[PDB]
RNA sequence: ACGAGGAAUUCCUAGUAAGCGCAAGUCAUCAGCUUGCGUUGAUUACGUCCCUGCCCUUUGUACACACC
């Protein structure tokens, strides 16, 4: 077993292991996140 | 070359942000846009404009569009004037001296509302992010932000140091307080916006979207958790917009409790709650008819503890109002409208009914107003100037006074231009209406109706002021001549498509056209006899200007750019781009070759015509510059733009392993004057109580970031990385590794953190001594020894306890696995 | 299930993984073990919480493991005199 | 006209710096020299990113173990 993506798109699972459903985290790690996987499809 | 600076603006007297007002009809201080204007309202003009301490366009000013003034929130006991700008900064004003004397911006974009604590000195904003900040007046510092709203706010109150409760552009109400210091209840208000709350201590008022206003119950007595602020029921407005402001009203012992709702077109309803000796009356004439249905139409409420009576009513859209009241007699209401244009109504009433149908404006200040954009303009021999709008409303200004002089309403008014002594100005329409009126004598001298049976679109003069050209609608441009009052038309002139600017030389050489085709016609004046059809615009050429001595145009369009044209064949110099939305207006300095475009962007910039560099850019406005007119003889300009605005311009480091070393050594010694207090503690209480030592300080960095030492080196022990540890930890003597052992004691006498950083202690510990072993045994200290006995003990227990679990769990899961298999394989 | 679905996400790591192992345990401390075995597509669950818990045990039991150099540093601290 | 070349600067890590000669004159270059060849042959580092910089990476993603 391996940690993947979401099952759902409510919610994200980073392959860390943790997980944020996408309306618990505030609007400031919304725009973290999103650049943060930005640049990880990016490369 | 010398520069152009800024008079001040004029003709501006109500902006796009809320009134307030003072008591002695008292003082009313409102916008402009981007300064604030103080008045008296009977006698209906100003008495002072409060300014900013800088010029725009000058020397000194900077390159951006400039912080409109959007709220304004006055505390008058101490004079202050709290101004919040639509950038997101709020500066305050003591009233008398007119200097500013905080400055502080917490907000990135505008600011929507501010409101002073009630000579709290703390002041506290509300912007159109999801930010609610408070403030210190003797700080300049900002207490704390406040944030968990989703859009924008639009709505707030506070009480105490303690409570408040606020409602944005998602319908979700709030409350926060100080001390948890976090939003504590939330409901959804509406299914769309909130832009309205209003409170006396136990019920709160809100609006919704349209027409759905909600009654709720304040409890701050309450102790539970669900169920602070709830909710009983809702009513309707006759508006079915958006109501955008209310406030209450009261008073003592009359019952003054009304409150009013400023809808959003041309209404404010007003409202009465009433008294529990009417409602005491009123319930059981309402219990007429005698249980459930009985309580089912009574929780159908407001509509029993509301009293809706008058709802006035203004002559266009409103924009903001203010409150005023005496003794049970009358109700007096500032409401300044969407343009230019206060209105201070006024009604008598019986506490019970107004008794009277329609308010009473009592006062009305219109002098300085222009109703409408103002989309032509003129100025004369440096004596008087002039605006002109589609209100019919010319206004006549002079230079050092920018007193409205005349006002007299014509219609829809684009163009205009004076006679050459000044004195009189001809005027067109939106049909073939053609104007003339004087300065000081009876106005309206007569009118060409129907001169074309479309609009005109340009109009110019001859040089001595004979001969009137002016370019119409319908394909048509035609000719006047004044007779000595009138005008006669002479000369029609059919065009191949729609002429919709026409300019005459100065040195009246020609005349050139527009069309709406995209080209201009250079057109001869004594003979017609069409000297050029030039063009290249693609969009149709909408300003036309002629050099000081007929050698050069300047054509502009709604492609955005300007070209400036030779006339000696119609050839070009440079066609260059500028003014991103488009240009509207372009006018040439009556000496040299600098021309000033306008655009659609509240932006001017005057250019060399020879070398085109913008030499001067000018950003003074907040909407679109819908004309401009410079001087004859002075160099001195006039603009107007779309926000109500005319204005003049005017000649003038460690790495790691140390850090660890020295974090730790901190704490270690923090560590030992606790243990030596501990012992002098000892000394007082369990001992020949005599005296102490008092008490070993905090150290001053662990207390400023409020930790424990142990916490501290456990916090750069962990943010030291994986790689570097092993020589991090390799550098420290002997004599460190010592306090590091002092520090795992402390560290495993508290199992709060131990076993959340377990394996990382382990790691270092079992490092730490595998190297300093040789130099370890070798130490002779019956502490040092009971000391990692104790830690060998305590860490023992903590290893062997969650490997107890994970043992334990391993054979729970593998059980339930094997025996679900023996189940069904 | 659900439970056990974050569970078992949370136990890859170890930081995140003491506190997987002992909601385990509090689980199947408490519930019944038949209804545990019963509740549909929990096998898929625990056979991948399975391995990794044993992966933690010998990572734990090397800790512990290695931890008896202070008993060997004390034995010799009291070889010392 | 001179007693070993000053201020500072440039370059340099093993058959290397440097000394000594000796031939040849190879379609461009060079005889004021150029290129080969032989001889004699050291001192100091061979570490460090602290200074001056320059570059790369910031999913480890590769298949166990281990670390992160």
């Amino acid at each position: 077993y391996n940690v993947g993506k979401a099952e759902k798109d409510g919610e994200i699972r980073l392959k860390n292991g943790v997980a944020m459903s996408k309306e618990e985290l505030t609007r400031e790690d919304k725009n973290r996140l999103r650049r943060a996987l930005k640049r990880k499809r990016s490369k | 070359y010398q520069r152009f600076e800024q008079a001040a603006a004029f003709g501006v007297i109500a902006s796009n942000a809320n009134c307030v007002w003072i008591p002695a009809p008292g003082q009313l201080i409102t916008s402009a846009l981007e300064d604030v204007n103080i008045w008296d309202i009977k006698t209906g003009d100003l008495v002072s404009k409060l300014s900013d301490g800088l010029p725009p366009g000058a020397s000194d000013a900077r390159g951006a569009k400039p912080a409109e003034c959007t709220y304004l929130e006055a505390h008058k006991d101490t004079d202050l004037l709290a101004v919040g700008y639509a950038d997101g900064v709020i500066k305050v004003w003591d009233l008398m001296s007119k200097t500013v004397l905080l400055n502080f911006n917490g907000h990135k974009a505008a600011i929507t509302l501010l409101q002073f604590d009630g000579t709290g000195t703390r002041l506290i904003s509300g912007s159109k992010d999801s930010n609610i900040i408070v403030w210190d007046l003797v700080g300049e510092v900002g207490l704390y932000k406040l944030r968990s709203h989703k859009d924008s706010i639009t709505g707030f109150w506070c009480q105490g140091e303690d409570w408040l409760i606020s409602t944005s552009k998602d319908g979700m109400i709030k409350l926060w307080d100080l001390k948890t210091h976090q939003c504590i209840e939330t409901h959804i208000a509406h299914t769309g916006e909130c832009w309205g709350l209003a409170v006396k201590d136990d019920l709160l008022i809100t609006t919704g979207t349209d027409s759905q206003v909600k009654i709720w119950k304040l409890d701050i007595e309450n102790d539970k958790m669900g169920g602070k602020l709830t909710e009983m029921g809702i009513f309707e407005k006759q508006s079915k917009q958006r109501g955008l402001k209310i406030e209450f009203i009261t008073n003592s012992s009359d019952k003054t409790s009304f409150f009013y709702i400023q809808n959003a077109d041309k209404t404010i309803e007003t409202f009465r709650i009433r008294k529990e000796e009417e409602i005491a009356r009123g319930l059981k004439k309402r219990e007429k008819r005698l249980l459930t249905e009985e309580e089912i139409a009574k929780s159908i409420y407001s509509s029993f503890i509301l009293h809706p009576f008058q709802t006035i009513r203004s002559l266009y859209k409103i924009k903001s109002a203010s409150w005023t009241t005496v003794s049970s007699s009358k109700l007096e209401l500032v409401l300044t409208t969407s343009s230019n244009t206060i209105e201070y109504y006024s009604i008598p009433y019986e506490k019970r009914d107004p008794t009277s149908p329609a308010p009473l404006k009592t006062h009305t200040i219109e002098l300085q107003g222009q109703r409408t954009d103002v989309r032509s303009i003129d100025i004369s021999d440096d004596n008087k100037l002039l605006a002109t709008a589609s209100n019919g409303s010319l206004k006549i200004w002079n230079i050092k006074t920018h007193k409205c002089i005349r006002t007299f309403e014509c219609g829809y008014a684009l163009t205009c231009k004076f006679l050459p002594g000044g004195l009189l100005v001809i005027l067109g329409t939106r049909n073939g209406e053609l104007q003339l009126f004087d300065l000081a004598s009876s106005s309206l001298l007569d009118t060409i109706e129907d001169a074309h049976d479309a609009a005109i679109w340009s109009l110019d003069l001859t040089s001595d002021g004979k001969r009137l050209v002016t370019g119409s609608a319908d394909k048509t441009v035609k000719f006047w001549d004044f007779k000595v009052l009138k005008l006669h038309h002479d000369t029609t002139l059919e065009l191949t498509d729609d002429i919709l600017c026409v300019r005459v030389s100065p040195d009246d050489r020609y005349l050139a056209i527009s069309l709406l085709d995209n080209t201009v016609k250079v057109f001869f004046l004594d003979s017609m006899k069409f000297y050029l059809s030039l063009y290249g615009h693609k969009l149709p050429v909408l300003s036309i200007d002629i050099s000081f001595d007929s050698k050069m145009i300047i054509t502009s369009s709604a492609d955005k750019n300007i070209k400036i044209w030779g006339l000696d064949f119609g050839d070009c110099h440079k066609s260059l781009f500028a003014h991103q939305d488009s240009i509207m207006n372009v006018k040439f300095l009556p000496q040299s070759h600098n021309f000033f475009s306008c655009s659609k962007d509240a932006v001017v910039k005057y250019w060399d015509g020879e070398k085109f560099e913008c030499i001067q850019k000018l950003y003074a406005h907040q909407s679109e510059v819908w004309a401009l007119a410079v001087a004859t003889d002075g160099g001195f300009v006039v603009s107007s733009s779309h926000d109500h605005s005319i204005r003049i311009w005017e000649e003038t480091s460690l790495k790691a392993g140390e850090r660890l070393m020295e974090a730790l050594d901190l704490g270690i010694a923090e560590i030992e004057g606790l243990e030596a207090y501990n012992r002098d503690m000892k000394l007082w209480q369990r001992k020949k109580l005599g005296e102490a030592p008092i008490k070993p300080q905090g150290n001053a960095v662990l207390i400023a970031v409020n930790k424990t030492p142990e916490q501290y080196i456990m916090d750069t022990l962990l943010r030291i990385r994986m790689s570097q540890l092993e020589d991090a930890l390799m550098v420290m003597p002997f004599s460190y590794v010592l306090k590091f052992l002092k520090f795992i004691d402390t560290v495993m006498q508290n199992k709060t953190l131990l076993h959340s950083h377990l394996p990382l202690i382990c790691k270092n510990l079992f490092f730490i001594i595998k190297f300093n072993h040789k130099e370890l045994v070798s130490q002779k200290n019956e502490e040092l020894k009971l000391q990692i006995n104790r830690v060998k003990t305590e860490l023992r227990s903590a290893l062997k306890s969650t490997e107890d679990d994970l043992g334990f769990n391993v054979q729970g899961l593998k059980f339930v696995k094997q025996q679900w298999n023996l189940r069904h394989n | 299930i659900l439970l056990m679905k974050r569970c078992r996400d949370w136990n890859t790591n170890a930081k995140t993984h003491t506190i997987a192992q002992r909601t385990i345990r509090c689980i199947l401390m408490h519930h019944n073990i038949a209804k545990l075995s019963e509740i549909p597509g929990m096998v898929k669950i625990v056979d991948a919480i399975i391995p990794y818990t044993q992966r933690h045990f010998t990572r734990v039991d090397n800790l512990v493991e290695q931890s008896y150099i202070l008993d060997y540093a004390l034995v010799e601290m009291d070889k010392l005199f």
